[PDB]
RNA sequence: AAAGCAUUUGCCAAGGACGUUUUCAUUAAUCAAGAACGAAAGUUAGGGGAUCGAAGAUGAUCAGAUACCGUCGUAGUCUUAACCAUAAACUAUGCCGACUAGGGAUCGGGUGGUGUUUUUUUAAUGACCCACUCGGCACCUUACGAGAAAUCAAAGUCUUUGGGUUCU
């Protein structure tokens, strides 16, 4: 289990078709220089951790 | 400087992207694995993340003969053809990197014609 | 009636333009129409520029660019929202965004 | 403008106008007296010239044809007679 | 059933002595067997280098040199002079628009017998106080620009060998050569020669191979 | 002249514009009849081997699909040899001549500058800048004017109705 956890620095905003996929920027929590951009399912504010199954994909806006 | 010297060429079309490692010169190649051999769906063939899946069994074959450091070359189908490379040629090409390989003389090698051949379609056009 | 000036893009003096193939559909359009666009873009993306930096031999040698000149049909360039529809005043605009 | 003497244009105008756009039309051609190194006679030569002029001795050159006035070999001194 | 990768050597890629950095890289060839050698499966390869590894300077990033094998002794094979050509980051950099490309050819051999294409390309430039924004050149000068630049490609390759020529294509001797015969017609930036291709071959002659190779 | 014509190099004739204190002196404009030249596209007999689709072969899609989409393929913009000459052959605007409005660009030629740059020290040309001019492809703003309007520097100078001429 190579679990990486993040934490959110800005929310960008929504995407998907019924917009219910919010896109966020994170910080990586082990290395701070390293921010990748993924979206996640539920509600998430500012400063809140995430955990990352595998942090590699930098998913795109859905449509 | 104690690299040794391999050449990466990443094919990046719409249906398929290679990832394909030679030495120098362009016999002997040391590992070929495609985007379409990491998923069996026939339209993820093209995708980014079949296309990063194919550069994580490369760099583990040229670890095993011992490819250290890579020269990549990169192109479209290009000729007649769409000449801008697939959605997949930027995520194999960072999953070199992040892999643990070399970069260098990073080029863009699609074959580009003197204005030659007739094209698809037929002057109307692949119409929808 | 007659919708432009113009007539489509610039003849004006010809008779008779060379015709090229959009790159979406490959429909033959007369080079002096045939909305055209030049991409100039770096081969490692945004994302990946942090990232090839430290796997690099040859420390901050340069990053090579994609150029590459796009040749759309009047069909494509409206579907593909690269050229949308303006109002009758708005049409006469000549001037880049 | 919708009062002008058009009998009378300033010289200015007349000098700016084309050669058959004035109140009377003429040339704005002249002829040259040049001097040659080799010998001192008189030859009188077109500004606008179209043969490659020389004198009666020693025929060198006085001047070479060009699309415009005639360009005048080195050093000739010439006057506007 | 075979893992084929397990039988092959490796042998160490060797550049001529006109370049300063002689050892490119290596490669692998399959084992010497019953009438079938390693050498013979190695003397036609090609091996394409930026030039810019080859003399160290990062001014020469934009050109690429082929080295065609020639010999092979003692698991290190020795490399020849196969053709210049430049990279296409810059080549497709140069051509902007509003301005005129002009480009040269000429098919001409050097006093050993190697027969050569040489390719040069010229840009035209606006000049240090122009308000016109084009800049294009009168297609009378473009055919007299070709004459000067097809008449000093012709010369310099009669009075040469590739063992010259290859020592006169690194310091763009050739570039400042065109520009000072092509000033006096147009301001005509960015010259360079793009290409040179190997058409004609003579038999080996092991002898001047060798004398350019030998040393360190 | 139109259809049309784009990397070289040499031949062969042609051409507009410009310059001209050259020459002839009305030799001109438009034109029934009559002619030359014509995108492509199959009258018709070597060669070279398909990217396109008729059709055809086929695989999908669909209620059907004889279509669009996919793969392949014969006739079918390459010979050397004709079309009778048809196109949204378009600027859907005959040709010649004169006048009426303001501007900034650009292509070719020419004139001028106690201009810039190229180097020999500036010179000579070349490239550029400024001003003017002739001739072009065009464009911008207005509307005295026109129009049914869209719009038009000609589609204006038209009930204040006549510059010449051909076609419909
Ligand atoms: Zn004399």
């Amino acid at each position: 289990t190579p679990v990486t956890l993040a934490k959110v620095i800005k929310v960008l905003g929504r995407t998907g078709s019924r917009g219910g996929v919010t896109q966020v920027r994170v910080e990586f929590l082990e290395d701070t220089s390293r921010t990748i951009v993924r979206n996640v399912k539920g509600p998430v504010r500012e400063n809140d951790i995430l955990v990352l199954m595998e942090s590699e994909r930098e998913a795109r806006r859905l449509r | 400087n104690s690299q040794v010297f391999g050449v990466a060429r990443i094919y990046a079309s719409f249906n398929d992207t290679f990832v394909h490692v030679t030495d120098l010169s362009g016999k002997e190649t040391i590992a070929r694995v495609t985007g379409g051999m990491k998923v069996k769906a026939d339209r993820d063939e093209s995708s980014p993340y079949a296309a990063m899946l194919a550069a994580q069994d490369v760099a583990a074959k040229c670890k095993e003969v011992g490819i250290t450091a890579v020269h990549v070359k990169i192109r479209a189908t290009g000729g007649t053809r769409t000449k801008t490379p697939g959605p997949g040629g930027q995520a194999a090409l960072r999953a070199l990197a992040r892999s643990g390989l070399r970069i260098g003389r990073i080029e863009d090698v699609t074959p580009v014609p003197s204005d030659s051949t007739r094209k698809k379609g037929g002057r109307r056009g692949r119409r929808l | 009636p007659k919708k432009r000036a113009s007539n489509g893009r610039n003849k004006k003096g010809r008779g008779h333009v060379k015709p090229v193939r959009c790159v979406n559909c490959s429909k033959s359009i007369p080079k002096d129409k045939a909305i055209k666009r030049m991409a100039i873009r770096n081969i490692v993306e945004a994302a990946a520029v942090r990232d090839l930096s430290e796997a690099s031999v040859y420390p901050e040698y340069a990053l090579p660019k994609t150029y590459n000149k796009l040749h759309y049909c009047v069909s494509c360039a409206i579907h593909a929202r690269i050229v949308r529809v303006r109002s009758r005043e708005d049409r006469k605009n000549r001037a880049p965004p | 403008v919708l009062v002008q003497d058009l009998l009378h244009p300033t010289a200015a105008s007349e000098a700016r106008k084309h050669k058959l756009k004035t109140l009377v039309q003429g040339p704005r051609s002249y002829f040259l007296d040049v001097k040659c190194p080799g010998c001192l006679n008189i030859t009188t030569v077109f500004s606008h010239a179209q043969t490659a002029v020389t004198c009666e001795s020693c025929s060198t050159i006085l001047c070479t044809p060009t699309g415009g006035k005639a360009k005048l070999s080195e050093g000739t001194s010439f006057r506007r007679k | 059933v075979v893992d084929p990768f397990t039988r092959k050597e490796w042998f160490d890629i060797k550049a001529p002595s006109t370049f300063e950095n002689r050892n490119v890289g290596k490669t692998l060839v399959n084992k010497s067997t019953g009438l079938k050698s390693a050498s013979d499966a190695l003397k036609g390869r090609v091996v394409e280098v930026c030039l810019a590894d080859l003399q160290g300077s990062e001014d020469h990033s934009f050109r690429k040199i082929k080295l065609r094998v020639d010999e092979v002794q003692g698991k290190n094979l020795l490399t020849n002079f196969h053709g210049m050509d430049f990279t296409t980051d810059k080549l497709r950099s140069m051509v902007r628009k509003w301005q005129t490309l002009i480009e040269a050819n000429v098919t001409v051999k050097t006093s050993d017998d190697y027969v050569l294409r040489i390719f040069a390309i010229a840009f035209t430039r606006k000049q240090a106080n122009q308000v016109k924004r084009h800049s294009y050149a009168q297609s009378s000068h473009i055919r007299a620009i070709r004459k000067v630049i097809s008449e000093i490609l012709t010369k310099e390759v009669q009075g040469s060998t590739l063992a010259q020529l290859t020592s006169k294509l690194i310091p763009e001797v050739i570039n400042k050569e065109i520009e000072n015969a092509t000033k006096d017609i147009f301001p005509l930036q960015n010259i360079h020669v793009r290409k040179v291709k190997l058409l004609k071959q003579p038999k080996f002659d092991v002898g001047a191979l060798m004398a350019l190779h030998g040393e360190g």
